[PDB]
């Protein structure tokens, strides 16, 4: 019994931090075969990268792991990051991939400060395409990964925390997630709406757990909700296949728990869910059915 | 009743 | 910015963790040196009656164990009883032993959970021991041996070995001592948790936290003493507050002091009007004022 938002073990990517320095700047790479990758602003002092990279001198570069001071052979720009090449193997590289998470997704922090984890915790990618991270000065570069089958799928390296004190990445080719610059120009994160298959995968957790006193009885139709979500901070339920075996489970289909997230909604706050807000969205269906059942 | 946790 | 209930890296901790057989009992233990530290029921014949653990172990056969390290099998030299634990030593030596210490917390304190099925990690996750001695976890069966730990300048201090659930759906654990949290019982018997008091000190912890991210809507302009507010608590499932030494650098931080924050406590225990701090609809009192000032300041 119980419902808690877990990392999956670090272990495996503890031993791919590196320290990456540049000058002033200090923040972590990640340091797979014999190339370190890490937020190309460790080398800005807005910002034009392609210059501030045409008068780099590799030497420049102090690069770490542990005590031991890697040999810098190459850089190249990737996107939002630098592709450095060094001159080691890192013998304890696991069987890896990248992959691009969407709005929803599971994924897990490790939080590194001097090329050193200094903590875990899962994470969800929000609609607005930021995550509800804990970051200070430092952080940049800290990797978020999902475990797969023995496969560390490499998903994120953390970039910048915008004025909201919410936090933007990049995936590891690059590409900023949701578009926002690596400036120090102001931006606004867009609007951020609860992802509502996740709450609905919240629910059955709860329903599993013996916690039915938000349990509605009426019912409502998936496009009638989505029509109301979409003014009311929540977004469209598009998949409902993936509940099959938790509606199956628990005898409540997915239209009386989308009753249920409305009535919620007028009441907000006024009693917990197994200690939670009513309306959490951080769990998604995956992590519910491994907690429930294995 | 208390659930001792080990497994099958 | 941002304030989240992390664990510590897991890694240390990972190559401790060995799968511990017996009959048709599995669990995990913990493989430190030459000894492995595991809940003594993987011997029980039964769990719905009530053991004789000192029976079980008396007709206890050595072969009987299975433990693994994933495929690296231990055989066993010897075990004895360890309050709510075995001591089991193996003939190997694990080479990936860290320095390590052993811990007793106590309420109010926080831990990592590194939760296991198989001899294996498979999630990790921060906890804070509550008044009655027990945790709001997660765990199904085969949990059992699940370890927790803190980690302080290299050194692991071992503090938790998973033992039960109880009928709540709340969960037990003994010390690496085999000292049971609580004591509640190792027995299949009919046990009911006490009552539970919020953690005060970890619930102004959490205001601070809220302040320094900007959350300052319930923040109130008057103010109460601790005196005053401890007749209060004791009504209201709060602790009392004892030491204020402990918000000095957070008081500093924010300009704010603990009598302003006990005030907004008594308005936000009984409602959050319809609002949340950090997303939270009620106080919480999971975080320590350590965990708090290390994760704003480092």
């Amino acid at each position: 019994a119980g419902l808690r938002k877990m990392a999956q073990p670090s272990g495996v990517v503890e031993k791919c931090i590196v320290r990456v320095c540049y000058g002033n700047m200090a923040l972590n790479g990640l340091w797979l075969g014999d190339t370190v990758m890490c937020p190309r602003h460790v080398i800005a002092s807005t910002i034009d990268y392609d210059y501030a990279l045409s008068v780099l001198r590799l030497h420049n570069f102090s690069i770490s792991s542990g005590n031991v001071f890697l040999g810098v052979v190459g850089v190249t720009m990737r996107g939002a990051l630098l592709q450095i090449k060094v001159n080691q193997n890192n013998v304890h590289t696991p069987k890896y991939t990248y992959r691009t998470v969407r709005p929803g997704e599971s994924f897990n922090i490790l939080a590194c400060y001097d090329g050193a984890a200094a903590g875990v915790y899962g994470v969800n990618m929000r609609s607005n395409y930021t995550i509800r991270g804990s970051f200070i000065n430092g952080a940049a570069g800290s990797p978020g990964y999902n475990i797969n089958n023995g496969t560390v799928e490499f998903c994120y390296l953390h970039q910048l925390e915008l004025g909201s004190g919410c936090h933007v990445g990049s995936d590891l080719d690059g590409v900023m997630y949701g578009g926002y610059e690596d400036q120090p120009t102001l931006q606004v994160e867009g609007a951020s709406s609860l992802f509502t298959e996740n709450v609905l995968a919240f629910l059955y957790a709860a329903l599993i757990n013996g916690s039915t006193w938000w349990l509605s009885s009426s019912r409502i139709a998936v496009d009638r909700f989505n029509e109301w979500a979409v003014h009311n901070g929540m977004t469209t339920v598009v998949n409902t296949d993936c509940f099959s075996i938790l509606a199956a489970k628990t005898g409540v289909d997915v239209q009386r728990l989308l009753a249920s997230i409305q009535s919620l909604h007028k009441n907000f706050g006024g009693k917990q869910i197994l200690g939670y807000t009513s309306l959490t969205d951080e769990f998604t269906t995956g992590e519910v059915i491994r907690q429930m059942y294995g | 009743s208390a659930v001792l946790q080990s497994g099958f």
